[PDB]
């Protein structure tokens, strides 16, 4: 006759995470890297996004 | 990279007249406030006349009733019509420029007078 023994499955391999980094790249450099900074009662904010 | 042209420097003998101008090149958010700067060879910063755009006049004690600043709107150029000039007002003057985001110098011109 035939029988069922057991059940086969496959397993993952590798796990894989993703977030999409599709961006520019980021004004930083222009803010610590700057040559020249403001003073304390004219301020300097760059926005970021 | 807000760039300020200073001009109007030289040597005048005692009692004459020099005009002196900072013009603003860059950007300039919103509405900005100019201002000028006196600083002598060993000395801190003597502010002279730091006019708003607007008003507030804004004029030191040190030389009061003898300089006067001219504003152009079209162009938001500076011009400073210095009289009565004096050995002891003699130093580096700088020109000022509050704007919105940050704060400007310029690159320095020479006032002598002596007799
Ligand atoms: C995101 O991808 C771009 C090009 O695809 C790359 O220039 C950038 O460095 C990437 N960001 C990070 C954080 O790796
Ligand atoms: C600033 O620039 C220098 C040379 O271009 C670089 O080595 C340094 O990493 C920069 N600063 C930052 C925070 O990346």
């Amino acid at each position: 006759g035939i029988y069922q023994t057991s059940n086969f499955r496959v397993q993952p391999t590798e796990s894989i995470v993703r977030f999409p980094n599709i961006t520019n790249l980021c004004p930083f450099g222009e803010v610590f890297n700057a040559t020249r900074f403001a003073s304390v009662y004219a301020w300097n904010r760059k926005r970021i996004s | 990279q807000v760039q300020l042209q200073e001009s109007g420097g030289g040597l005048v003998q005692a009692g004459g007249s020099l005009r002196l101008s900072c013009a603003a090149s860059g950007s300039i958010f919103s509405p900005n406030t100019m201002g000028w700067f006196r600083q002598a060879l060993g000395k801190q910063r003597e502010m002279v006349a730091v006019i708003s755009s607007i008003a507030s006049t804004q004029y030191a004690n040190f030389v009061k009733g003898r300089f006067t600043i001219t504003r152009d709107n079209t162009k938001n150029t500076v011009h400073l019509q210095m009289n009565s000039l004096i050995p002891e007002d003699t130093a580096v003057y700088y020109c000022y420029a509050v704007d919105k985001s940050q704060d400007y110098w310029g690159q320095g011109t020479q006032v002598t007078v002596s007799s």
